[PDB]
């Protein structure tokens, strides 16, 4: 609807107080775009931490999908934002969820270097030993990369 | 201006490879790359830029295969003018012919400035010391708003307030002559960015 | 022994090569001081993170206690090492061992308003209730110092 | 240099409450002091203030017990010069009489360096109208002066200049025109292995300008 567009709009520009009329007003807090990202998977992606939190207590779907298959936990991962990893953890993402390459967050935070992310999702639960659809793991990364700091953790 | 570009570009890729990498020069454009391994198969038609700002629908912008230096390929898009309005949020999406995601980012044309090199950079000793002399980078708007930083080699670097542009440097170890370099950045309020190149150095 | 102190003194510096060599000299990695601080508990302290990595697999005891009951991931949380804290919760740190005043790391990391630490501890399973000898709870102290986003998170 | 420390004191006690703050003023010397609430049963006699540097035994330091102008009761020790080496390691321990932990650390005296505040602060009417030039001293009594860096502070609100290492000069760019400005600088250890604090903010001086 018009309402639920200007609530991505809203995410996408990190503008809390906005995100919390238009919740009021009744948005889908799941309305998506073009390419199925709803706002949390916005909020992810620019990394505010009070909007996720507001998002999802409003019922927003933490395990969520796109059409490349990245959900809010891969951009969390990606970009580097450890709190919001962390929060979206506690609320309850998958962190053995994979998109159309077959990866998971933890071989994007390996990709990028992000140690802490990488532990936080090991101690999360994460598959280490699980492969992309290239048939390489996340410590298979950290090798190409030259992070020896990173490949000593995923042994 | 496209050899300074592929210093630019190279510049970046050092410090944040694996990424999407989005610099503005003017304030009026966006060029945004990434480098990757050659794969048999893969060109530029086998991925997908594509933004989307304010709310006119998802654009897409047309990708171009370059080789490095390093033996990577760049694969960089020139947003159009029309499309770069500095204050809104900016999505953009690079998706592989396959379907496959490759980069996702939310970049504001403002917050990505990287600069030309200064020049004319003029190294005279007065007796105390060297005082340096340099000009604002070519064709760079607002001046008075343009950070600096001097580099010294034997190494010293000495940050400069926006909007002068020269330094007395005090004490120094000897009469020998130190090679210098200047790099600007921009300031504030709203604008940001990265360091640009260092100038062309003098003893 | 000759080799044990001179252990401690050598993690104490966050010298890494110096803690390999006197390892392979067959050195005790439990190592104690008058304290009964172990090299693992000064490499945390200091917040060294290649020498904690080291000591770790060369069979440290990574629950180790001293005098006063603090366990090295008392020491990662007070000082703020993020990736210290998560290194020791994947070699199998307790996260409810309680020192000689009966405050949980959860405590040691609220008191010093290290929000990042304070989500992981959450994930790995701190008991957010429990009280120490003054019967104040992790929340109890956040409330104390004026850390509302710290508080909110505990209650 | 006992009236200068409870200055001193009190300048740290507001930049790291609830811990235990430690600084040398001529890297011969170190203090360290905590401050707590006051309790009934509670003096120095029931803290325990030990310390261990290069591998000379765990040696004990005496605690003192004085009053501040905040209410609280603060603790100090001050570890003798034969101890202070300055570029190894010291670990601090303070321990309470019930064998509970207080405070733990390792620090380097290099490293935690609380200078001296600038003085003779002149401010003089720049000959290129609308610039202020700032002149003053190092602190007095404290070596190498060109590993000093310095910081000034303009007042009408704030505007804070960072000055390199060594230089005790500046000129400021912009002034709003009659407004009187109130001008300051303060002193901190910069570069290679010393470090530490700022020091305390030296006597301000006023000046006015010709629009
Ligand atoms: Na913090």
């Amino acid at each position: 609807s018009d309402l639920g567009k200007k609530l991505l709009k809203a995410a996408r520009a990190g503008q809390k107080d906005e995100v919390r009329i238009l919740m009021a007003n009744g948005a889908d807090v799941n309305a998506t775009d073009i390419w199925d990202a709803t706002p949390l998977h916005l909020a992810a992606l620019i990394g505010h931490a009070e909007i996720v939190a507001v998002l999802l207590e409003n019922g927003a779907d933490v395990n969520a999908s796109d059409i490349t298959g990245t959900t809010p936990l891969h951009l969390a991962a990606t970009m580097g934002h450890d709190e919001i990893v962390l929060i979206l953890l506690l609320k309850g993402a998958d962190v053995n969820a994979y998109d159309l390459n077959g990866a998971t967050p933890l071989h994007l935070a390996a990709r990028m270097g992000h140690k802490r992310i990488v532990l936080v999702l090991i101690l999360a639960g994460a598959d280490v030993n699980a492969q992309d659809k290239f048939g390489k793991t996340a410590f298979d990364i950290s090798i190409d990369n030259g992070n020896e700091d990173l490949a000593k953790i995923l042994q | 201006a496209d050899p300074k570009f592929e210093s630019k570009a190279a510049l970046l890729a050092a410090r944040g490879p694996e990424e999407l990498l989005c610099f503005t020069e003017r304030l009026e454009d966006l060029v945004c790359f990434w480098e990757e391994a050659a794969s048999a198969g893969v060109g530029p038609g086998q991925y997908s830029f594509s933004y989307q700002l304010e709310d006119e629908p998802w654009k897409l912008c047309r990708l171009h295969q370059a080789p490095t230096a390093r033996g990577a390929v760049r694969f960089w898009c020139s947003l159009p003018t029309a499309d770069t309005s500095s204050f809104v949020p900016l999505e953009l999406r690079v998706t592989a012919a396959s379907g496959a995601p490759r980069y996702h980012r939310v970049i504001h044309i403002n917050e990505v400035v990287l600069l030309d090199a200064p020049v004319g950079l003029v190294a005279r000793l007065a007796d105390e010391h060297v005082v340096l002399r340099w000009l604002p980078p070519p064709e760079t708007p607002m001046t008075s708003h343009i950070r600096y930083e001097v580099d010294v080699s034997a190494v010293q670097r000495v940050e400069i307030l926006e909007g002068r542009t020269e330094c007395v440097l005090s004490n120094l170890r000897g009469r020998t002559r130190y090679t210098f370099a200047v790099r600007a950045r921009m300031a504030e309020p709203s604008f940001g960015g990265f360091w640009s190149a260092w100038s062309e150095p003098v003893s």
